[PDB]
């Protein structure tokens, strides 16, 4: 029941054809009849997390299915983490499986996929499971619009096919020379999995501490940056400049990619100045935040909420900077 | 070891500074003297001589016949290594012999600087009058036109006296006050003040420079106020203040050259500050300015560990000069 | 003589025809013969405020009559507050009335009107007095120039009349749609009177504390702003943008109003950037001040002159913020 074979098959089934109601009769039956609140002894918190999520569901406060999802959207992230919190409290696999099946059919698919992945990664119940590659679970997030269009045409015409992916832009765009780095599907899996392993929303009340996370955050991104610059050097290009909030972003981008639901990803023109983003931040807020971080660095200490100093002139200083940055 | 002999030694050391010494005694010393041969001549038992000799032997010192700037961190460090040796000499023969030895090994700009501050800050220098730098290194005080006539006079082996005119044209209203900042004595006043009160001074060199940070404020306040009095005398308004986010209205063409290194660069009128690679971003200057004003308006300077140093007191202006210079 | 009838009559007479020497013979006699320094027992401060003001008057240091007055001008405010301070120390009405009559004939009329108003408001001697509307005491400050000119014409021709006011701007100016809000004479009296009741220059040594003043400062202006936006919404306009020191002020203004003495109020063009104001502040100073206030808010504490923390994570915090803003 909780053998590796059954848990793996359950996860495979839950992630199969994620944009449609489940086609597996056993999962259909669970989603119809299981009650996340029916027996709260299955949870290490006696049902607190399930109560939170069920109240949001019953009050019609959750993001609808067939809608874009972004982990950087505060409310959508909070909704995905409500499901993660339920899965994380499950004592045994049948709780994990049944809640996953129940909420798969109620919740936005992007939120669901995210919660199930981090639930598997951060629960002991997920030990031994191999998560399918996200580029086959949500291929729109890893595949350009031209190839997706060819897939839609194959499906409309009921014909199989294999379609070649090319890079975006043209040869006139020198940045295309290094598209094989940031568009590589495995490099993108590396990146999302690092953040799934070391999420910025992690709280140790979820079960365990993530050792040196803030320093690993610095290091993994330093390595992405240094590796990209090595590809630029390999292709007769100069190193990337750094962004600054008061200077133009020289290199624009046309993704030529689309969401499954939500439309095409937006383009950014060349040589644009940063503008304030309504509901996110003013450009000036970013500059102030940057200044405050540099104040801590140049002071040698981070300032606590009550004004006391937290020394960063020690080996953990870089980690604490990762935490606040 | 008397004042007459010390003065003559200095005169000889500074003579024809761009060429190997022409004095047989100094050539013999430069050939045979070992700065490490008798450490009993130093107050540090040779520590400073060891540092400089290692740099020399590792071929890490600036070559002869090359521009020198005291604001260049590594070139300053090299000059100060020679200063440190001279400053450790207990008796004049140590001072003279090390000067003669390193005159033939080190960059001439570094050597002249180190010899001047060595004479000024060693008791062995008492009673010596340093020659005016405008005759030791005339390129730094003489426009390129007149140097060329000197070069021509030398190429043709004919004596002459050549008139120096101020830079610019009569269309340039700033030329009305060129007699202030271009006065060779005003230039010597300025270099000598900084030789007497150097920003690199550490009291481990032997003594404290009393009220240095306040004298730094005062001497430059007086230069600024005196310049404005010349502007007033010539139907000009006071100078504006610089700001990092506004144009520098008045450009400048020095029409002067280094002996080695080429012509001094020109600045066009009405330019915005640009970031200087290897030095600072313009934004860094604004942040530094803000931090200084934070101390002034707080009434205290913040120490490295975060504790406050009160500046609402007579020494506050001195501490501000310490942190601003 | 201290009856409400007589006190009201006295105030009416003092404020009548304020730009001319008093036409009331009894006030004339007081102004000629009263000595503010003639009986220290009149005052709760043993006569000190009267001495302070008389010294400024006798030294010819006070602003002349027939001159513009601005409460935001430090020296002019200080002079008005010297008269307030005298009135505020009077024990009995005859001291208050006699000092007001004396200084009416010696001091600038704008300073005098201001001091008399705040004196009545903040003295128990003022209880029961109704202050005349300032739009009839100094009508220039509430009446556009065209109507004032018609009033001048009526006086030149000795012919009574009533003249219609009809809002600044043209119909081409969408901002004119809501001119009835900020130009309403009663709204302007509301605003001046709030500041007279809760003056930023108040010190509790004047006699009493003004409860929750800093929070009421936030609230009354929040309500002015929210009420203006409701008028904009009523007139098919969007809400006002917020000012930014580094961004253009989109909407200019032509007051089409004049001082009695000092000339026409100045116009501001559309779409201008803030410029430094000589004798007031640099635009950058405003940005730094704003940054420091936001530092306190985001720290959760205000920083005292000696660096210690003043907690604002409590109900009085908004009041302390009003105090510092
Ligand atoms: C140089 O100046 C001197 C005096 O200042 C004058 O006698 C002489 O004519 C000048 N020489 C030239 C070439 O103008
Ligand atoms: C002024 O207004 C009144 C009433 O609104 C009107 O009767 C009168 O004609 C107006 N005068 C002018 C000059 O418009
Ligand atoms: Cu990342
Ligand atoms: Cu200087
Ligand atoms: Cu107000
Ligand atoms: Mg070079
Ligand atoms: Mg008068
Ligand atoms: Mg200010």
């Amino acid at each position: 029941a909780s053998s590796t074979a059954h848990k793996q098959q359950d996860i495979n089934h839950l992630l199969d054809k994620i944009y449609e109601d489940t086609k597996y009769p056993d999962l259909q039956e669970i989603a119809k009849n299981f009650n996340p609140l029916g027996d709260t002894s299955m949870y290490n918190d006696q049902g607190a997390a399930a109560e939170v999520l069920m109240k949001e569901l019953n009050d019609h406060r959750l993001l609808e299915q067939h809608h874009w999802y972004s982990l950087f959207n505060a409310r959508q992230r909070e909704e995905a983490l409500m499901l993660f919190a339920v899965l994380n409290q499950c004592k045994v696999w049948h709780c994990f499986r049944n809640n996953a099946a129940y909420f798969r059919e109620q919740m936005n698919e992007g939120e669901f996929v995210y919660a199930l992945y981090v639930g598997v990664i951060h629960s002991k119940l997920g030990d031994g499971i191999v998560l399918p590659p996200l580029y086959e679970i949500t291929p729109h997030m890893f595949t350009n619009s031209e190839v997706i269009d060819k897939a839609y045409s194959a499906k409309m015409t009921q014909k199989a096919g294999t379609f070649n992916v090319s890079f975006t832009g043209t040869k006139k765009n020198k940045e295309q020379r290094v598209a094989y780095f940031g568009e590589d599907i495995g490099m993108n899996i590396h990146h999302v999995t690092w953040h799934m392993d070391f999420p910025f929303w992690w709280q140790d009340s979820y079960g365990n501490h993530l050792d040196r996370k803030g320093e690993l955050f610095f290091w993994v991104h330093h390595q992405l940056t240094a590796r990209f610059d090595f590809e630029r050097l390999s292709n007769w290009l100069d190193p990337v400049d750094e962004l600054h909030w008061d200077r133009i972003i020289r290199e624009g981008f046309a993704p030529l990619t689309s969401y499954k639901y939500g439309g095409e990803f937006p383009v950014r023109p060349d040589n644009k100045h940063f503008e304030d983003v309504d509901g996110v931040a003013h450009v000036h807020d970013m500059e102030i935040t940057e200044n405050r971080i540099y104040e801590a660095i140049d002071h040698g200490y981070i300032t606590a909420t009550d004004g006391h100093t937290i020394d960063i002139r020690q080996p953990k200083g870089i980690e604490l900077l990762g935490d606040i940055i | 070891s008397s004042t007459a002999h010390k003065q003559q030694n200095i005169n000889h050391l500074l003579d024809k500074i761009y060429e190997d010494t022409k004095y047989p005694d100094l050539q013999e010393i430069a050939k045979n003297f070992n700065p490490l041969g008798d450490t009993s001549m130093y107050n540090d038992q040779g520590a400073a001589a060891e540092v400089l000799m290692k740099e020399l032997n590792d071929h890490r010192l600036l070559e002869q016949h090359h521009w020198y700037s005291l604001f260049n961190a590594r070139q300053r460090e090299e000059a100060l290594m020679l200063f440190a040796v001279l400053n450790q000499c207990k008796v004049w023969h140590c001072f003279r012999n090390n000067a003669a030895y390193f005159r033939e090994q080190m960059n001439e700009g570094e050597f002249v600087y180190a010899l001047y501050v060595g004479v000024i800050h060693s008791k062995l220098g008492d009673g010596i009058v340093l020659p005016p730098l405008y005759e030791i290194t005339p390129h730094m005080f003489t426009n390129s036109e007149v140097i060329d006539k000197a070069y021509s006079a030398k190429m043709t082996q004919k004596a002459g006296t050549f008139n120096v005119s101020f830079t610019g044209t009569k269309k340039n209203k700033e030329q009305r006050v060129a007699y202030f900042g271009e006065d060779i004595g005003m230039n010597i006043h300025h270099v000598t003040w900084h030789m007497d009160f150097p920003f690199w001074w550490q009291d481990s060199y032997g003594n404290h420079l009393d009220r240095k940070g306040e004298l730094f404020f005062w001497v430059h306040h007086q230069l600024t106020a005196r310049f404005d009095f010349e502007r007033l005398s010539n139907w000009l308004d006071p100078v504006d203040e610089l700001h990092w986010d506004r144009i520098i209205r008045e450009g400048f063409a020095p029409l002067t050259s280094y002996k080695y290194g080429g012509e001094f660069p020109v600045r066009p009128d009405n330019i915005h500050f640009e970031d200087v690679d290897g030095v600072a971003h313009v934004h860094d200057m604004e942040i530094t300015e803000n931090r200084i004003y934070e101390a002034i308006d707080h009434g205290y300077i913040t120490a490295t560990d975060g504790h406050t140093i009160d500046i609402r007191q007579p020494k506050g202006i001195e501490l501000l000069g310490d942190i601003i210079e | 003589a201290s009856s409400t009838a007589h006190k009201q009559q006295d105030i009416n007479h003092l404020l009548d025809k304020i730009y001319e020497d008093t036409k009331y013979p009894d006030l004339q006699e007081i102004a000629k013969n009263f000595n503010p320094l003639g009986d220290t027992s009149m005052y709760n401060d043993q006569g000190a405020a009267a001495e302070v003001l008389m010294k400024e008057l006798n030294d010819h240091r006070l602003l002349e009559q027939h001159h513009w007055y601005s409460l935001f001008n430090a020296r002019q405010r200080e002079e008005a507050l010297m008269l307030f301070a005298v009135l505020n120390q009077c024990k009995v009405w005859y001291c208050f009335r006699n000092n007001a009559a004396y200084f009416r004939e010696q001091m600038n009329e704008g300073e005098f009107v201001y001091a008399l108003y705040v004196g009545v408001i903040h003295s128990k001697l003022g209880d029961g007095i109704v202050l005349p509307p300032l739009y009839e005491i100094t009508p220039h400050m509430f009446t556009n120039s065209e109507v004032i000119d018609k009033a001048y014409s009526a006086k030149m021709t000795q012919k009574a009349g009533t003249f219609n006011v009809s809002f600044t701007g043209t119909k081409k100016n969408k901002e004119q749609r809501v001119a009835y809000f900020g130009e309403d004479i009663g709204m302007n009296i509301h605003h001046v009177t709030w500041h007279m009741d809760f003056p930023f220059w108040w010190q509790d040594s004047y006699g009493n504390h003004l409860d929750r003043k800093g929070e009421l400062f936030f609230w009354v202006h929040h309500q002015l702003t929210a009420r203006f936006d409701f008028e904009r919404l009523s007139n098919w306009l969007d809400p006002v943008d917020e000012l930014h020191w580094d961004r253009i002020i989109r909407e200019g203004f032509a007051p089409l109003t004049s001082y009695k003495y000092g000339g026409e109020f100045p116009v501001r063009p559309d779409n201008i950037h803030f410029e430094d104001v000589d004798g007031v502040a640099h635009v950058h100073d405003m940005e730094i001040t704003e940054n420091r206030i936001y530092e306190a808010i985001d720290h959760g504490y205000i920083t005292a002159t000696d660096g210690h923390t003043i907690d604002i994570r409590q109900p009085k915090g908004i009041e302390l913020l009003g105090d510092i803003i």
